[PDB]
RNA sequence: CGAAGGUGUGCUGUGAGGCAUGCUGGAGGUAUCAGAAGUGCGAAUGCUGACAUAAGUAACGAUAAAGCGGGUGAAAAGCCCGCUCGCCGGAAGACCAAGGGUUCCUGUCCAACGUUAAUCGGGGCAGGGUGAGUCGACCCCUAAGGCGAGGCCGAAAGGCGU
RNA sequence: AGGACCGAACCGACUAAUGUUGAAAAAUUAGCGGAUGACUUGUGGCUGGGGGUGAAAGGCCAAUCAAACCGGGAGAUAGCU
RNA sequence: CCCGGCGAGGGGAGUGAAAAAGAACCUGAAACCGUGUACGUACAAGCAGUGGGAGCACGCUGCGUGUGACUGCGUACC
RNA sequence: GGUUAAGCGACUAAGCGUACACGGUGGAUGCCCUGGCAGUCAGAGGCGAUGAAGGACGUGCUAAUCUGCGAUAAGCGUCGG
């Protein structure tokens, strides 16, 4: 149920070892705004595979 | 006359970490365990100046060996010889002779063989 | 030419800030500045407006750079926590923290 | 175990997945574009493309139809009088699922649908 | 022209220690020989404060339920407006006594508090709001009981009682 | 008529599951007993610790009961840890 | 003056002997948590040290500081 | 020099360890005293129905608290400094 022994800063590392935030490999540019975005997301403009498809 | 006590306590606790220094962990950083584990260090360093003169005898004696039989002769009988002869000549010299110079080495097999013959 | 942005006293555990801290360390602010925008975590909301000081404080401070700059350094140190009382069953009470974190990014040219 | 079932319970009983579907379907003839979840998204594809498909042929029975499924006569009108006529030419594929970003409260991803043909 | 205190280094004695000097600190320290002790901490399930581990784990408090459009906003799942949806309806609705005390209404703010965010709030700040011959209290009457001039009783205190 | 019967409110608490760092220092759900009486309930009053009260279980007397709580004798005593 | 929400927080400028005295303010120890650099570590079994000891990195003119592959011995304190 | 075979074989660090440098947290240490403690030498040994000890409420250019004061309310008269 508990500890019998404190575990140390290097086991709590190990055990850390894993919890990385894997960044974000490569934005697309779109081709009629140029704009970055994620790719197959809306930009925040609006524009997606070059049409302007958002009210704003 | 109230004493109080921050400025000794701190210097011994400085002490005994300051001879902690490079241990793993609690050993290292904490007072409770840095000074079991500085005592147990001294006892060892009691037990091993001890231990340091067989460890050296031992490692002679196998060179000595190894060379002898190189030579053609045992250790035992290489001794024994060189102790027929009278040679007073300590083991660490006779493994540092062995390594460093063979002919030396050779010359001294032979002082024993015909101290044995 | 080193200029300093420091955010003190966030409402966010070191630990939280430091995987965001990880992943522009060392980095051209341009490429530090995408990475933050799209990255789903609370902590890159409050690390983008260290970094965004910080280029801002190498505008008007320092000598105008901005495209020759990169993250040299970026760190989080343990703030100040609050202490709180949560109730729990049976009469006892528990003792929570509410870590803060300061955030500290260096950026250079050099 | 899941092995080819279809549609996702979304952490609602069948009662309330029902009346979200319903507002939902109707929010959607309503206005054309509506903001909501990736997944919800998802599952509004499969009732409102059989609704618009059910307006193609205007009969009574096909009225009272879409009326059980949806109990909106507004929607149920706009229905049979404009998107029947609207995608008469088209073999399903009326609508259309954007993705746009994350919502800022709990993360979760955002998706707009949209009917194909607009023009708003 | 740098005291105590902190932090390193070097030397030094058999040991508790001593000495010197770099940095920090910014004002006191104190030889020698005597004198006096709240005079030496690693433990007492010791006392107090800080800080860890478990761990970014369990949990976020009734399974009545939510979806979308617009608005404000730095930011909206949660605030406002609207339409649909769902729940209570001898109650989860309306009103009193008791208890509370400003929580009431408006404007403003979001550090902390709210088990999340918060533009919202019973949160912070400011200003406003409680109008009686007839409602209630007070008032006049008394019940159980209390107190009780004289009085009876009791070491004192005090008990009982007209 | 009834310390009659079935059964809501109301008063209780027989069984089971849950929960046991609980939503809760005794509860929730499903069932369950009484339910015009030796009933239940509001407001006020009285009984005080070797005492009260008790359809009596050593039960209850402010989450405390084979002698309440607070303060004192008091740094009781401890051939024990 | 600049970033930011007419925020919190910060960077400058200025005061001051000192802001490494900025009000969470004299000094600022330890536990605890990080960033940087040097060595070591993913075929290796245990109170984690001690004796021996290569390599490497950095100072000095074959040593000094750091790490420590491999190896003998070695089951904490009260 | 070319091909093949055999033998040996540096450089990896997801993380971790140790050393050093610089930080965060934290609030010990040093220095300080408008607070205490124990006394000595002198006082005084009481206040109150002429209403006390102690309080509530109020009192300012005042929003609150402390101090003083009391509907003559951070105060009024007189005499000296």
């Amino acid at each position: 149920a508990v500890q019998q022994n404190k575990p140390t800063r290097s086991k709590r590392g190990m055990r850390r070892s894993h919890d990385a935030l894997t960044a974000v490999t490569s934005l697309s540019v779109d081709k009629t705004s140029g704009e970055k975005h994620l790719r197959h997301h809306i930009t925040a403009d609006g524009y997606y595979r070059g049409r302007k498809v958002i009210a704003k | 006359a109230r004493v109080k006590r921050g400025v000794i306590a701190r210097a011994r606790h400085k002490k005994i970490l300051k001879q902690a220094k490079g241990y793993y962990g609690a050993r290292s950083r904490v007072y409770r365990v840095a000074f079991q584990a500085v005592i147990k260090a001294g006892q060892y360093a009691y037990r091993d100046r001890r231990q340091r003169k067989r460890q050296f005898r031992q490692l002679w004696i196998a060179r000595i060996n190894a060379a002898a039989r190189q030579n053609g002769i045992s250790y035992s009988k290489f001794i024994n010889g060189l102790k027929k002869a009278s040679v007073e000549i300590d083991r660490k010299i006779l493994a540092d002779i062995a390594v460093f110079d063979k002919v030396a080495f050779t010359a001294l097999v032979e002082k024993a063989k015909a101290a044995l013959a | 030419m080193e200029t300093i942005a420091k955010h003190r006293h966030a409402r966010s555990s070191a630990q939280k800030v430091r995987l965001v801290a990880d992943l522009i360390r060392g980095k051209k602010v341009s490429q530090a500045l995408d990475i933050l925008t799209y990255t789903n975590k609370k902590a890159a909301v409050l690390v983008k407006k260290v970094l965004e000081s910080a280029i801002a404080n190498a505008e008007h401070n320092d000598g105008a750079d901005i495209d020759d700059l990169k993250v040299t350094k970026i760190f989080v140190d343990e703030g100040p926590s609050m202490k709180r009382i949560m109730p729990r069953a049976k009469g006892r009470a528990d003792r929570i923290l509410k870590r803060t974190s300061h955030i500290t990014v260096v950026v250079s040219d050099r | 175990m899941r092995h080819r079932k279809s549609g996702r319970q979304l952490n609602r009983n069948s009662s309330h997945r029902q009346a979200m579907f319903r507002n939902m379907a109707g929010s959607l003839v309503r206005h054309e574009i509506i903001k909501t979840t990736l997944p919800k998204a998802k599952e509004l594809r499969r009732v409102v493309e059989p609704l618009i498909t059910l307006a193609k042929t205007d009969s009574v029975a096909n009225r009272r139809l879409a009326f059980a499924r949806t109990r909106d006569n507004e929607i149920v009108a706009k229905l049979f009088n404009e998107l029947g006529p609207r995608f008469a030419s088209r073999a399903g594929g009326y609508t259309r699922i954007l993705k746009c970003g994350f919502r800022a409260g709990d993360n979760a991803p955002m998706a707009y649908i949209e009917l194909v043909d607009r023009s708003e």
